């Protein structure tokens, strides 16, 4: 599945 | 910013044979920017029912698209593909060869 | 034999006609079975392998959550990298991230990766050790400080080891009737006189999985030629793979040139002469 949530650049 | 030209190879899914119906594969890879106009051409006629393949990429980060349509191949038939990208001065133009 | 899941994400944005594109497409090995793409009113993550088509709506209502926030991170992504670079808003620009696992021959973990990109270039990527960053110029090092301020490094490797394991075990069991079937390639040469003197042989693999092989072709058994034309291996459009290699060889000598193919689904390897 997906990563859970998406980093910050 | 990074652009790269696309390749392209213009092929069937399976040997082609006259009255028997395949399908006309147009493979473009290793470009980049994702935006290209890909068209399918029955004796240079834009062929309408094509549809292509979820835009993907490689490890160098240049996309790379199937484009497909169901085609029965004749001896007078020419089949092509027309390819536009922001990095080509012009539409490129690839025949479709059943021997490759 | 190793497998791998690989997610690739590319967000593009629209000068003038709204947010930006985004396009998300999941990889079990060489098969790709999921797919998210934000041009739509509610966009959903949907399969794109027949074994996925059994996934209860807990699956996709999670993973459309899942991307859905993805491009609205990825959409404030490319607002700052404007920022960082100082570059105007009428400009289209593209963002793309990848990451993935690959498991051992045990089927345990062997190891992760997870790259950022900008403009077609490396931009942040996650080093091998999964616990630091490799900026590429000063504006990706504000955003590996950030990546620190946030202990980022430490999440994905929780990701990557973790998650990104035990799914790929429930995806290849779910797929395991086609995902583990190595598919071998369908062979025959080809013969085209291009003079009286000369004719290419064309060595053909056909509708094998997965996509790596090796053609070569031998003269006279011995090890490797010197002018062989090889394409790309390329997508049959039915989950198998195609490539062929050409050599231009004397009228009449043929039967001294044998091709070779290497590949998974050949329990030893192929030999073929026109």
């Amino acid at each position: 599945r997906l990563p859970a949530k998406a980093p910050l650049l | 910013m990074i652009q790269r030209t696309p390749k392209i190879q213009v092929y069937s899914r399976h040997p082609a044979e006259n009255g028997k119906s395949n399908f006309l594969n147009c493979y473009v890879s290793g470009f980049h920017p994702s935006d290209i106009e890909v068209d399918l051409l029955k004796n240079g006629e834009r062929i309408e029912k094509v549809e292509h393949s979820d835009l993907s990429f490689s490890k160098d980060w240049s996309f790379y698209l199937l484009y497909y349509t169901e085609f029965t191949p004749t001896e007078k038939d020419e089949y092509a593909c027309r390819v536009n990208h922001v990095t080509l001065s012009q539409p490129k133009i690839v025949k479709w060869d059943r021997d490759m | 034999g190793s497998h791998s899941l690989k997610y690739f994400h590319t967000s593009v944005s629209r000068p003038g006609r709204g947010e930006p594109r985004f396009i998300s497409v999941g990889y079990v090995d060489d098969t790709q079975f999921v797919r998210f793409d934000n041009d739509a009113a509610s966009p959903r993550m949907v399969p794109r392998a027949p074994w996925m088509e059994q996934e209860g709506s807990e699956y996709w209502d999670r993973e459309t959550r899942s991307a859905r926030d993805t491009a609205q991170i990825f959409r404030v992504n490319l607002r700052t990298l404007r920022g960082y670079y100082n570059q105007s808003e009428a400009g289209s620009h593209t963002l793309q991230w990848m990451h993935g696992c690959e498991l051992g021959p045990d089927g345990r973990f062997l190891r992760g990766y997870e790259q950022f990109a900008y403009d077609g270039k490396d931009y942040l990527t996650l080093n091998e050790d999964l616990r630091s960053w490799t900026a590429v110029d000063t504006a990706a090092q504000i955003s590996e400080q950030k990546s620190n301020d946030a202990s980022e490094a430490e999440h994905q490797r929780a990701y990557l080891e973790d998650t990104c394991v035990e799914w790929l075990h429930k995806y290849l069991e779910k797929g395991k009737e086609t995902l583990l079937h190595l598919e071998p390639p369908k062979t025959h040469v080809t013969h085209h006189p291009i003079s009286d003197h000369e004719a290419t042989l064309r060595c053909w693999a056909l509708g094998f999985y997965p996509a790596e092989i090796t053609l070569t072709w031998q003269q006279d058994g011995e090890g490797h030629t010197q002018d062989t034309e090889l394409v790309e291996t390329r997508p049959a459009g039915d989950g198998t793979f195609q490539k062929w290699a050409a050599v231009v060889v004397p009228s009449g000598e043929e039967q001294r040139y044998t091709c070779h193919v290497q590949h998974e689904g050949l329990p030893e390897p192929v030999t073929l002469r026109w």
